[PDB]
């Protein structure tokens, strides 16, 4: 799986912090406020990179956060360390790949009235040079229907 | 606790024993054991939710005593200290109801606070009336004494009932029923919140959100009535519940069945205005709801970079290539800005939008190779995109690696997607051909899809389209299973498997998705079919012995070619030519292909060239013509050559040559005279050259072409050609050449095709070309007697009524006119042919005449129309004087009204009704009323001629009459007077419901009237007391109808014409994308005119109007609905009192004050909120309202219809459909042309915009308007012909009306004036339609149109009677 | 082989006789059972001998079965009709000109019981597999909203196989499974703003009180008291709810001496009764309170029929009917006359409880509506309690007024 961005990591930390529970033991007084791992998962995968929020990752990366939170703190690494340069560089790479893909994509009066298209019609028995008015064509159709009926 | 209940659920004996054991453990010896209770919580909960009442009672009695008897303490307990995880898919909120109702006091008398519904006691009559009456009554056998004693004993027995007996039984009843108990919590929790003090409410609201999450309380995720759903509904239904996080709201909406409730809450937060998270979550949830329009509007409101708005506008209307280009430009500009300096983190959502929408666009544009190269990038592999776009290019190794990478991290919503991809892998992998687990994968995928379906709202919508599409591919994978099972060498060549393969291929060929689906799904289906088509082809190449006839490989080749051609056709229909050329270049790379499908490929190519030849260039069109001429025609058939020459003539008529095109059309029609399209296009060209050169020898030819094209084809297609035919009849000369032409070649055309145009040919029935049209209408009527009887009945009666006024000087009977005799001879012939059916129809019509009700509602409607006309004329005198005198016409109207005041075939029903009217006219009440009115309605006194004085007197009399007419019957039995209707039965005659033959249906299942229901109700609609008639059919369903008395034979006939126009335009909306995708359709009720004064219209019982809702809200507030107009006019008068003519600021401040004082813009919004308490129902109603309002506004703007007054708009509460009260073209009576140029294009008053919450307007409303504009703008539909055909008779009636005032020779208007006026009128609509259809640069004028529709600078100038505030 | 020759000559006879006789029979149930057995026997196996004689019977048989299943009938009768009309022993090859008559019962089978929905889905799959999609779509076009709505509702069925086959047929439909529905789906809505009846509950811990609406509660009570699947104790709890609702929605402010002095007046037995006519033709739409009252009254009348609830429901019902008729005769007769019952009055809304002014107090005439809806109930055993109610009304009216013929002039009887 792709590496975790510090932005989505701080987002996960805040989502866990917004569950009204402490990391010392994730079932605090008012035990009905058990940890909603699916909620923080939904809140995290809305970040820059791909979903990457299965049942495992949500617990694994929080258990990784706990040691380094109990070095710089996640909130400090978010406010510090080029706050928005990481996600912006990721998105710039994405846009560069987009442009490369879109660029390499493929771009995508000899009058000839040959005598074949007219010869087939002549063989069919109809004159092409002389346009038969629709009235005579209708009369011919009626005569053909009459012949068929007899 | 763990196993006894799992392995022995049915044997309730040991379960009850174990529950009694744990209850004893909890009850007795508590001082000794209190740690054991920790682990046995699931046992206690299960015993509490058991189905046995005694166990539940003994468990609740111990669960209640453990807590203080205080509502706040129990609420806090159940909200933060109690864990419901151990419950297990249970509706535990009923236990909350138990706990909250048990703490209530149950040692006091029972009572109720509903004083309005209190039942009076026996002795309550001792204090109601005055005193002395009862005082004298109080100072005034055994059979009665015993009764009184027993009754007093019984009453004493009742007074012993306490409130505790009610609550216990209420709770025991809520136990068994999950439904109607969720509602009890929803309705009781806010009541508890109301009594909680601020200190308690603050903490409770602050701790509820942790409880809304509550971690592992997710087993309810699959519960149909999930507990979190009810809890959040109740919490939101409170008054002060401000604090709730939008992220948790979106999570609950997605996971639990809270989609629409969550969206409503989020938008209610958003429209109250650190804070961008609300809009972010709302946009995410809208994109999750598949509601493209709301998402697009929200983002256009959020769009920072201008390119994003254009990209979203392009992608919203199917412009995928331009959308992709705009997205590329946007992200390039963003990359440049980033290289300049870092941007705020709030822009990341826009970047994700660009990413995913560029991915989607490239997916729609058949860029699978580019998508694979992108998702497979070394640094940022996107495994989901790769898994999606890998199998469509046969990259099975990449697909397998992406699958194994996704199966471990796939969203649970995409479980069925992962199953389908696993099946694709197992079926199509070269080195992993293991066809052992196939049906199991399909079963698991179907189960997961159904489980996801159970998580979606109950009202089907765009949210459910993904699963409805997935079903088809799942059943195809199931079929592919046996396909591959039969292609193996063990079964290869076997007839039993060959027949199954042939059948499955035929079914696939005959089973197709709909155009409303995106090209992505069409590709996902066709490419999946192509793999197995090729497998069939390849499988029959190494088994030359098996089936040695070169047929089964040809079968697969033909299947693949047909699938490719169908995919290209679908891509073309959606508006993609480049992908069409790509697919054509693809299909060209085959060793050999059939000759039948190559002709269809060439046909699709020439169709692409056709639809691309709108602004064709010389070079490109000549190259296309050369490519056309380069095709060989040696091994082809004959009819294909006819179609080819027809398309050639079309493409060359597109260019301004017109000679070789005529030759090619003639040659094609001679090659195959049965080819309908060729002859239709030839007739189109002939009509064009006739209208241009005006040669008589061409009109007959054009009409013959149209008729021969309409002969052998379906009516849906032939409609626009009959339209062209009917319009050409306005060019005939004195010799009537084209008349005899159409009369000579009409034998052969189906008679059903003329049903949709009976009114058009009836107007020509009165012209100099009569006799032949009479013969034709009689011939077509021999098959449909009623469809021709009703219209001729109405027209004959109208002609007789008109002649009665034309011969005012001659008393008694008079000689009939030529059209009268002409249309009555046909009725005589019909009665001779269909005597029973016509006699039953006559009986029905003569019985419904009894619906002439009385003088009360008659004079009420008369004075209502009088007040309406008074206001309409006063608006004209508003700005000038506003102290104006009544006009002569209005004076004559009111005089005639107050003089008649209600009393104004050889049949006997009319005579009996007149006798009854003269009889009931002998009472003194109505005589005294007439006297009092005549002593006031006289105008011969000074000071009463003022228009506003008349308006005030009319309002006074309106109030008096409405207070008088409130005591009348509301329904009557049909058997009282209508004997033949009550005695009507299916055995009498096979008569169909009125309005059935109007639109022909493919099937002949026409519901016949089984019998008329006995009850006939009276409903106040259209400012009149209409009579509602119910008719039942042989299917058991009931249809309501209103027998409306027009009282105006011209306005009703001009009104029911736009209904026919819309009904003709409705099919077209259903034949294009971006219209079916949005479910755009006109709601056109059925209206049939049975007589000049009466017409029968279809309706539904629950259909209010805007004015009805307004007056209902006013009555609720206790005010008069006529207050705002009177206030506007009072301000106008007081401003003009000092000579100053009211300026613009005057109107603006008047509107502002009347809106802020007695007409708040939030009236319709609160009305809708109260009407629809359910979030899903409210959302569906609002969406239907938005789309229907947009459609009718587009109609009333493009089509020059009269202003949509508030009382006209009918609003169906049961579906949300919006239909108006009979629009009509506002043709200028003076000039005779359409001048629909009001300040406001369509009704978008502040109340509506507030109901549409200001984003339904910017999104679905304008989106639907643009879609319907671009839809009708397509030339293939030829809506101009229908418009011309309708405007022909719309203007003929205008000319007839204008010439009647002065004074056969005058029976015909003119040979050149009528056509010129019709052409002038139709262009005014066509230009307005094209102006709206223009969508250059991702921008449209519809935005400026909707912006002007609600601008106060223009609304203030509208008519007060138009209610610019409602 | 041998018995098909003796049944063929009588097939048309028995079919037509059972069809024309059950129409005017006393218990037209065994005839439909016989028809179902005959259809099952003819369909079992490939006889190919009775098929020729059964073919000319579909034109009238199918029409009759459709007319039967379309009309209002008891649940079991409707189920039998829809199941015997769908399972016809005729191949689809010959049912083409008579296929349109099978969609109306199909949409009802899809909405019927588990067996009915299963049979309907079976027939739907049979017809979609053995026929071209285009013709089948043109066939279902008249009725598409109901069919699709039922197919979407049954998708949420608890039965796994039922939902699975529903999804399978929906996928078999193809793109037509999501086409635009002109007959848009219906959605629930409220018609009035006034609040329905409620019970007052108090809280002594916070010195406050609440209002408990009980419209849907009374609805649930009536629903669970009507159905036969409910258990006895739940029926008893619903009866208790209805009883407390009835007793809580009245004044209960009557005295013994005051009642005796009120009913013991010469005017009740000497003064002429005003001959005004009561007619629901002037009655407005039912308000929430009135419909809840009707539901409670019919639930009480039903409990009076329930065997285990009769001992306590019948006496309470009789006494409540006595109370209602006594208050009615007291308000519409005697020296005290309401402004709408005086001499010369005419029918008006003042007699009924409506959202408008109407009457001053709750309309006691609602008792007649309850008896009417009870006697018109699907079960005929309820007519007994309606007759008992009418009997006690007439008896106590004649008692309070004497001269039985005189107590019939009351507008209550009108
Ligand atoms: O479906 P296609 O082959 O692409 O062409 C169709 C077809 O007309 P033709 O098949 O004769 O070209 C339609 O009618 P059906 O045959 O499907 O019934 C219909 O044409 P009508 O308007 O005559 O119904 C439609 O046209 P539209 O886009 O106006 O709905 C469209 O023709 P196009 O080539 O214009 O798509």
């Amino acid at each position: 799986n792709p590496e975790w961005l510090i932005s989505e990591d701080w987002a996960l930390l805040q989502a866990v912090k917004q569950l009204l529970e402490l990391p010392l033991n994730l079932t605090i007084v008012s035990p009905a406020h058990t940890p909603n791992w699916d909620l923080v998962s939904d809140v995290v995968n809305s970040c820059s990179r791909i979903y990457r929020s299965s049942k495992q990752c949500r617990n694994r990366y929080e258990n990784v956060i706990i040691p380094r939170e109990e070095p710089l703190r996640t909130s400090q690494i978010y406010a510090q360390d080029e706050n928005a340069t990481h996600t912006q560089l990721y998105t710039s790479h994405f846009d560069l790949m987009k442009m490369t893909a879109g660029k390499r994509s493929p771009p995508i009066n000899p009058f000839q009235k040959n005598p074949k298209h007219a010869s087939v019609l002549a063989e069919s028995g109809i004159n092409y040079d002389k346009p038969l008015p629709p009235i005579q064509v209708a009369s011919l159709r009626a005569e053909r229907i009459a012949k068929e009926k007899k | 606790m763990t196993y006894i209940e799992k392995r022995f659920p049915e044997d309730l004996e040991l379960n009850a024993q174990f529950l009694d054991l744990v209850n004893y453990v909890y009850r007795d010896e508590t001082l000794s054991g209190s740690e054991l209770t920790a682990k046995l919580e699931p046992a206690f909960l299960s015993g509490l939710r058991c189905a046995q009442p005694l166990i539940r009672a003994k468990f609740f009695e111990v669960f209640d005593n453990s807590m203080k008897r205080r509502v706040y303490e129990r609420l806090l307990y159940v909200t933060c200290s109690q864990n419901w995880e151990a419950m297990g898919n249970h509706f535990w909120i009923k236990q909350c109801i138990e706990l909250l109702l048990a703490v209530c006091e149950k040692s006091t008398p029972i009572g109720t606070s509903c004083q309005g519904a209190m039942l009076p006691s026996i002795t309550n009559v001792i204090n109601l009336a005055d005193s002395h009456d009862r005082a004298a009554f109080a100072m005034v056998g055994n059979q009665l004494h015993m009764l009184t004693n027993r009754h007093d004993k019984f009453l004493d027995t009742l007074r012993e009932v306490k409130t505790g007996a009610l609550l216990s039984a209420f709770v025991q009843l809520c136990h068994i029923s999950t439904t109607l108990a969720e509602k009890t919590w929803v309705q009781l929790f806010p009541r508890l919140w109301k009594i909680l003090s601020d200190r308690q409410q603050h903490a409770l609201a602050g701790e509820i959100s942790p409880f809304l999450c509550s971690g592992s309380h997710q087993v309810q995720r699959d519960c149909q009535p999930s507990a979190l759903n009810c809890f959040v509904e109740a919490m939101s239904q409170c008054v002060p519940p401000i604090p709730i996080r939008p992220c948790v709201l979106k999570y609950l909406g997605k996971t639990h069945n809270l989609w629409f409730r969550s969206t409503l809450m989020l938008e209610h937060q958003a429209f109250e205005k650190p804070q961008q998270e609300i809009l972010d979550s709302l946009a995410e949830l809208y994109s999750l709801l598949q509601e493209e329009d709301m998402w697009a509007g929200l983002w256009q409101k959020r769009c920072k970079y201008s390119e994003t708005a254009t990209a979203i506008a392009y992608e919203q209307h199917g412009f995928f290539e331009q959308a992709q280009e705009s997205y590329e430009k946007a992200m390039d500009k963003a990359k440049k800005e980033h290289e300049r300096s870092n941007a705020s983190p709030a822009i990341f959502p826009e970047y994700q939008l660009w990413e995913d929408h560029w991915i989607r666009c490239s997916k729609e544009l058949n860029q699978w190779e580019a998508l694979t190269e992108y998702g497979q990038s070394k640094g940022h592999i996107n495994p989901y995109l790769v898994l999606e776009c890998a199998w469509r290019v046969s990259n099975w190794t990449a697909m397998k690696e992406a699958l194994v990478q996704v199966e471990v991290s796939c969203p649970k919503e995409m479980a069925w997607k992962v199953n389908m991809y696993r099946g694709y892998l197992a079926i199509c992998h070269p080195e992993e051909q293991q066809l052992s687990f196939i049906e199991r994968l399909v079963e698991m995928a179907s189960s997961l899809a159904i489980r996801e379906w159970r998580r979606l709202p109950h009202v089907v919508s765009h949210v459910h389209t993904p699963l409805l599409q997935a079903a088809q591919q799942i059943i195809e994978l199931q079929e592919a299973a046996q396909i591959n099972a039969g292609l193996q060498p063990t079964n290869l060549g076997r007839n039993n498997s060959l027949h199954d393969m042939k059948t499955v291929v035929k079914t696939w060929r005959n089973r197709l998705p709909i155009v409303s689906d995106d090209l992505s799904h069409w590709s996902s289906i066709f490419m999946w079919r192509q793999h197995h088509y090729q497998a069939i082809v390849t499988a029959y190449e190494n088994s030359s012995q098996h089936d040695p006839s070169s047929n089964n490989a040809m079968l697969g080749v033909h299947a693949s070619a047909s699938a490719i051609i169908q995919y290209g056709k679908i891509a073309r229909k959606q508006g993609l030519v480049n992908v069409a050329l790509d697919i054509l270049s693809r299909i060209h790379t085959i060793p050999t292909v059939p000759i039948v499908d190559c002709f269809q490929k060439i046909r699709q190519q020439v169709k692409c060239y056709l639809q691309l030849a709108g602004v064709m260039g010389k070079n490109e069109c000549m190259q296309g013509l050369e490519v056309i001429e380069s095709t060989n025609l040696k091994y082809f058939t004959k009819e294909m050559t006819a179609e080819f020459y027809a398309l050639k003539g079309m493409f060359l008529a597109q260019i301004n040559k017109s000679e070789e095109a005529n030759k090619a059309f003639s040659a094609a029609v001679q090659m195959h005279d049965v080819l309908v399209k060729a002859w239709a296009m030839w007739g189109d060209y002939l009509e064009n050259i006739f209208v241009k050169e005006r040669q008589l020898h061409l009109g007959v030819s054009a009409i013959t072409c149209y008729l021969h094209a309409c002969r052998h084809q379906n009516e849906s297609k032939s409609r626009k050609y009959l339209a062209k035919v009917l319009w050409l009849l306005s060019f005939d000369d004195d010799k009537n050449t084209l008349a005899d032409a159409v009369d000579k070649y009409c034998i052969g055309v189906p008679p059903i095709q003329w049903l949709a145009w009976i009114p058009q040919l009836l107007t020509c029935l009165v012209g100099s070309e009569g006799k032949l049209l009479l013969n034709l209408i009689s011939q077509v009527g021999r098959v449909y007697p009623q469809a021709v009887y009703f219209p001729i009945r109405t027209l004959y009666l109208t002609l007789k009524i008109e002649q009665r006024e034309r011969y005012k000087s001659d008393p008694g009977p008079i000689r009939a006119t030529a059209p009268m005799w002409r249309c009555s001879r046909i009725m005589h012939m019909q009665r001779e042919l269909h005597p029973t059916l016509l006699s039953s129809l006559e009986g029905i019509v003569d019985q419904m005449v009894w619906f002439r009700e009385n003088w009360h509602e008659e004079v009420l409607r008369q004075l209502q129309q009088g007040l309406a006309k008074c206001y309409s004329v006063a608006f004209e005198k508003s700005g000038a004087v506003s102290d104006a005198k009544i006009t002569p016409h209005t004076l004559n109207f009111v005089k005639k009204l107050v003089s008649t005041f209600g009393v104004g075939f050889s049949s006997a029903a009319s005579e009996s009704l007149a006798r009854r009217a003269q009889a009931t006219a002998q009472d003194p009440v109505f005589q005294k009323l007439k006297g009092q009115f005549t002593t006031d309605f006289d105008f011969s006194v000074p000071g009463s001629m003022k228009l506003h004085n008349l308006i005030s007197k009319l309002k006074k009399w309106i109030k008096i009459l409405e207070a008088k007419t409130k005591q009348l019957p509301k329904f009557f039995l049909i058997e009282e007077k209508c004997r033949f209707l009550s005695n009507f039965s299916a055995q009498t005659a096979e008569v169909e419901i009125p309005g059935e033959f109007l639109m022909p249906k493919p099937t002949h299942y026409y519901i016949k009237i089984a019998r008329f229901m006995p009850r006939v109700e009276i409903v106040q609609k259209h400012n009149t007391a209409a009579r509602r008639l119910y008719i039942r059919g042989h299917n058991g369903k009931i249809y309501p109808y209103l027998v409306m008395n027009d009282a105006c034979l011209t306005e009703s006939r001009r009104e029911e014409r736009v209904l026919q126009l819309l009904r003709l335009l409705n099919p077209c909306l259903e034949k294009r994308k971006e219209t079916t995708k949005r479910h755009l359709f006109f709601t056109v009720p059925r209206v049939v005119a049975v007589s000049p004064q009466m017409r029968l219209v279809e309706d539904n019982p629950s259909s209010l109007s805007l004015v009805e809702i307004y007056k209902q809200r006013c009555a609720k507030k206790g005010i008069e609905h006529d207050n705002p107009i009177s206030r506007y006019y009072d301000r106008l008068a007081t401003v003009q009192a000092r000579g100053t003519q009211a300026s613009h600021q005057v109107l603006r401040d008047i509107l502002k004050e009347v809106q802020s004082n007695m007409v708040p813009r939030s009236m319709l919004k609160e009305w809708a909120l109260h009407t629809f308490p359910n979030a899903t129902d409210y959302w569906t109603f609002r969406k239907m309202f938005t789309i229907q309002l947009a459609l009718i506004g587009f109609a009333e703007f493009v089509l020059h219809l009269n202003r949509l007054n508030p009382e006209m708009l009918q609003i169906a509460q049961d579906t949300g459909k919006l239909n108006v009260a009979y629009f009509r073209f506002d043709i200028n009576d003076a000039t005779g042309d359409l001048d629909a140029n009001r300040p406001v294009p369509f009704r978008l008053t502040p109340n509506i915009s507030e109901f549409l919450t200001t984003i339904g307007v910017s999104g679905p409303l304008t989106a639907s308007m643009i879609a319907v504009a671009r839809c009708f703008a397509q030339p293939n539909f030829k809506v101009d012909g229908i418009l011309k055909t309708v405007l022909r008779d719309e203007i003929i009636a205008w000319h007839k009306k204008t010439q009647e005032d002065t004074s056969g020779q005058p029976e015909n208007m003119d040979s050149q004036q009528l056509v010129s006026l019709v052409q002038k009128a139709v262009t005014a609509i066509m230009t307005r339609l094209h102006n709206l259809a223009q969508f250059e640069g991702g921008e449209s004028k519809v935005n400026t149109l909707v912006a002007a529709a609600n601008s106060l600078d223009n609304l203030c100038r509208m008519d007060p009677a138009w209610h610019p505030w409602l | 082989a041998e018995n098909e020759q003796m049944l063929k000559p009588h097939l048309h006879k028995i079919v037509n006789s059972s069809m024309e006789l059950a129409q005017t029979a006393k218990e037209p149930y065994n005839y439909f059972l016989l028809l179902r057995a005959l259809f099952r026997s003819i369909g079992g196996g490939s006889h190919d001998l009775l098929y020729q004689e059964f073919l000319p019977l579909l034109p009238n048989l199918l029409q009759g079965l459709n007319m039967l299943q379309s009309g209002l009938h008891k649940q079991h009768m409707k189920d039998l009709f829809v199941e015997l009309c769908l399972t016809v022993p005729v191949r689809l090859s010959s049912l083409l000109p008579y296929l349109p008559m099978l969609m109306d019962p199909l949409v009802s089978a899809l909405n019927g019981s588990q067996t009915l929905v299963s049979q309907g889905l079976r027939t739907l799959e049979l017809c979609v597999d053995n026929l071209q999609p285009d013709f089948l779509y043109d066939h279902i076009q008249p009725v598409r909203a109901e069919l699709m709505q039922a197919l979407w509702r049954t998708l949420r069925n608890p039965a796994d196989s039922i939902s699975h086959v529903a999804y399978r047929v929906l996928g078999k439909f193809g793109g037509s499974n999501r086409k635009m529905l002109k007959e848009s789906q219906k959605l629930h809505y409220v018609v009035t703003e006034v609040q329905g009846p409620s019970i007052t509950v108090e809280f002594s811990d916070c010195k406050a009180s609440l209002q408990l609406p009980m419209e849907k509660a009374i609805e649930t009570a009536l629903d669970c008291l009507k159905s036969a699947n409910t258990e006895p104790y739940y029926r008893r709890q619903a009866w208790e709810v209805i009883k407390c609702f009835l007793v809580a929605m009245m004044s209960l402010e009557d005295n013994k001496h005051a009642l005796y002095q009120l009913l013991a007046h010469p005017n009740f037995t000497e003064k002429t009764i005003p001959n005004v006519i009561i007619s629901h033709r002037y009655k407005a739409q039912d308000t929430p309170a009135r419909k809840t009252f009707e539901q409670a009254l019919t639930g009480a009348f039903m409990s009076a029929v329930i065997k285990d609830l009769r001992p306590s429901a019948l006496p309470f019902v009789a006494s409540l009917i006595r109370h209602y008729t006594m208050v009615a005769v007291a308000q519409q007769c005697g020296p005290f006359l309401l402004p709408c019952y005086q001499v010369g009055s005419q029918p008006s809304t003042a007699m009924f409880h409506s959202e408008e002014n109407g009457s001053k107090g709750m309309d006691p005439l609602v008792l007649i509506d309850a008896i009417a809806i009870c006697m018109a109930y699907e079960e005929k055993e309820l007519c007994k309690i309606g007759e008992v109610a009418l009997a006690v009304i007439f008896d106590v009216a004649s008692i309070i007024l004497g001269s039985k013929e005189r107590a019939c002039q009351l507008p209550l009887f009108s």
